[PDB]
């Protein structure tokens, strides 16, 4: 067969790899959609509170912002 | 025997990936050069070709015109053939 | 002369079928052993390189799409 | 050149579903932490306020929750 | 040439076919996120006034969920 | 077989790519849809509010401009 | 057989064609049908209103004019 | 010449066929958007005022549930 | 002169089986050497290249609608 | 046993879809050429046909009459066969 | 074992279409043709018969009489056989 | 004088097989090679050319008619 | 009719030389320029010609 | 139409000279250079290529 | 037979006796000079493609 | 000399089927033994290191997706 | 029968260990080195190849050019070649 | 261009001299280091060289 | 037959026979040094590069 660095290159090879980039296609989608919920979600902590939580959006910070939003009240 | 709906609109998300993939190509590396002169992308493809080499010396200097000959045509020949191919790999 | 033939007549087979592009006629007289050179446009060159290169890239695109379609399709 | 379906593969088609199958982990990758806070904040609604649709994990559905939630407290 | 249930096919038949997959594509990739935003409204909806159509989704129906929501507050 | 690129042109290769073209214009059919129903959206919260309301659609938007809304009152 | 461009002139593509015409003349009365409905959908609102809505018929504004005559009264 | 229940066919006969399928479908794309603008109008109905005609589509009613509908209100 | 005629008859064929176009006659005094050149009306040229593209479009669209119609049909 | 009305309808859908695709030929870029002279439209066949050129150039002049020879002639008919069996690939 | 009164109904419809599609014809052209000589449908199928031709000159002068030979009568017989055929592709 | 003989026949065929339009003994005359040219009634050509105008759109909506009716049939 | 003597030449063609390589083809063109003219030929061409017509029809008939 | 000479030229090497190691395609290729010429060869050089273009094909005639 | 093998068979130094007989269905002005004897041969495109195009031919088949 | 060679052909294999790169022409006098010694600048055989890092590089991670697709596949 | 989405999603996180392994072979330890000439990465490798001493003595002294004979230059091009193989196992 | 000759090199290599034996290589390899040059051979060593391709190929014909 | 069994039978010290006869399809400048017995050829690239094409394409099949 012809071959790329150490793999054969067939009909099995690409079928294999398509298998693999389906998947990953899917699961970069879904991903992708928890993305935009919590930028929505972040929009929402905005509007209740904008005299702080509009400083900048930050995935990893947002569970604590919540969290600190029902701390205040 | 037609395949579901969702079977073809995997497909379609591998091939708006595959395709996100294939914009690092050569031919894309030339389409997307907006130097009024191929000069950037000449010069990334200078490192996988001769007949890049060729092109870009002259439209580095900003020539009306390039003076080639048979062996550099033909250089440029085979590089375009090579784009065509998609046997230059950009790195 | 006969590489410089042979080689258009391959980027012909890519390219350009019924050799329709204005730049053949103007690399033709490099096969003549008297003109050892050719000033060529090189706004001429440049929108032959972006045909290759558009053409090319169409190609790709659509072969990815080919490949994407007889995955849906399973038999393949 | 063999062929995949009738279309013809060689080792740049490998060569690029490769690159592409790296270049996605490395997405769905940097995209995880993405899953984890919107579960987190989902748990946070789950807890917090339990009612409809805490009962089932709907990312399109979550914003509108925390708006609900956040509101009312 | 080859024949399409009778009708000729060429490689030009195929170009167009291909030519045609990748343009949807793109306008399909651009055309998500009316889906999610869609969805979102949707849930608004249904979260914050659980009643009748807001047990099933429905694109026509829902402007008017929103006309009979919105104006009830 | 006659070939566009590295794809064989007959019957079967068409037939694909026609399956592949009819999914994916349904598709495109359902996306449009939702982007209609979005603009009916957006002028149901026009009416409702035109006041400020009457700057430019914006698909993206029209979720947060409802929350506000609610938000508001 | 005759041809018209790239398609055999025979007893099925007649067929074929005509099976096409068949549903796709069902599809443009009932679409008609539609069509006649929101022109007097447009004549009733006109006769609730005609202080306003005298001015043109236009499918695509009739169902925002109905939720604003709701919005008036 | 081939023949169509004894109706003779010629290269004609397909190119008007396929000229009448063309034109038809431009006037169904026209058309669609009287559809989806009377399903609305109806979706208004169903939901505002749950009764009756509103559990089922009737282009033939709907013109006299808006006269009812609007005059209600 | 016979490059000229058989590229007429294949043009013919695709364009105008009766050859009732008034290029033909026009384009005809070609074949005779004496007549290395014919002015054209431009008008002419244009309303023939528009019959020739309108013509090819439609033949385009129809055979896409064939298509369409045999995809229904199935067996196909 | 005639197709279904939804499998009608789908076919539809895809011919309209394929059509808007078609919208891209030779011929079409022809017939929208609003231009007085086909000059904007030859100016793009002119990179895929040697008879594009030749009318090309005259119509640009806003020539009343264009004299054609053997060769020309045979170009220009070459140029609408090819219109016709939609070869040129307009990019 | 008639066919149902649906499927008959559905001839029906497809009839109208297809005749409104007829409405196209050169025939109809010719019949519609509100000029008091058919000039507007002879300049039509003047690109289409040399018949057409000969005989929209004189109309277009509004002669009284027109004087054919044996050619044009010839070609005139041959675009009403046309007519009648229906081989004239009216664009 | 053949020529036109047998396409009056042709037209007689598709049109008036009893020829008994006026046109027929009115173009006549061009069998005579003496009889160069006729002078015709430009109403008479007219009301020719309605007369095959009008039976020829007869015709084709009839013979839809028939296609319809056979389609209604099924088994065609 | 220019268009009749092409058509015409058109279907001989298809049988008897569909290269046209025949001079007699070149000869008979003048005929579809000009109108009110015609074109003086030997003798010796167009018999040959109507032999060479002969031969092909006598191959046809062998075969 | 230089094109086209270099059109046939490709079509008669896929029959008798792949490689185009012959002479006669040196000696050709002036002509798709220089508009209104000609090139003078001799009449051994082209008699000898037509013998070999005849042995091409008596080979092709022998398998 | 086959127009190639006439060619081989023809004793003529210049064969101008094959190029008369195929002549007569190809189009060859190689005909003139060929019978006249003459040392060269001048060739301009047009005659150059009818050359290339006639030995494609006869390569192939073109029996009379 | 002769080992020289065939290094390059071996490194030729492993990085660049054409050699286009610049440092091979530039290795190539070490062929002649008159030229002992080579002077190359520091830049291009940087930038040849580094040519050769990257694509080792990218085809390891690439065997490794092959693996790890293969592994997903199961029948391996 | 396609393995399922968590078997190829297990794949996947195998993929990124391994290659988290994998960044430490000898192609990126030259990859990563920041300095302007690759001196960290040729110090390293100076202890698994003669090519890398070669290239890594001038390379310190920052000399713009550099002169290589016959042996050096095997030594170096096969340096190049086991880093493509991944021979050098970096410690 | 020396890359064609290397490569021209390395394609004979592989059917006439794996290991590159043969003096008739280092003959050839100035000529991929200087440009605007040739290399003077004796007709001994040519002919030599190419009667060892004959052996070559004859070892191969007899396989 | 082939075409160094051709080279391999020609009994000439310089085998110019062969030469001339393999040179007529084959790009050979070899022909004329050989044939004028000259004791050294003076070879450039592009003549080399055609050598070994000539010596690989002979070693698989040239035969006329």
């Amino acid at each position: 067969w012809p071959k790329y660095g150490g793999t054969d290159v067939n009909t099995r090879t690409v079928h294999d790899l398509l298998n693999t980039i389906n998947t990953m296609s899917a699961r970069i989608k879904t991903l992708e959609r928890y993305e935009h919920a919590l930028r929505e979600i972040h929009k929402v902590v905005v509007i209740l509170k904008p005299s702080a939580n509009t400083h900048s959006f930050e995935p990893d910070a947002l569970p604590a912002l919540i969290m600190q939003f029902l701390s205040d009240f | 025997a037609r395949p579901s709906a969702q079977t073809q609109m995997a497909a379609v998300d591998m091939l708006q990936t595959i395709n996100t993939a294939a914009s690092q190509t050569a031919a894309s590396l030339l389409i997307n050069d907006i130097t009024p002169n191929k000069t950037e992308s000449l010069k990334i493809l200078s490192t996988q070709s001769v007949g890049a080499r060729s092109l870009l010396e002259p439209m580095q200097a900003n020539a009306s015109t390039i003076k080639l000959n048979r062996i550099e045509t033909v250089n440029v020949l085979d590089f375009l053939g090579s784009v065509y191919d998609n046997t230059i790999q950009v790195i | 002369a006969i590489a410089l033939y042979l080689e258009i007549n391959k980027l012909r087979l890519k390219i350009d079928e019924p050799m329709q592009l204005a730049i053949w006629p103007q690399l033709f007289p490099l096969l003549c052993d008297e003109h050892q050179s050719v000033q060529l446009n090189t706004d001429v060159l440049i929108n032959f390189m972006m045909h290759v290169a558009r053409k090319s890239q169409n190609t790709i695109l659509n072969n990815n799409a080919a490949i994407a379609s007889q995955y849906a399709a399973g038999n393949a």
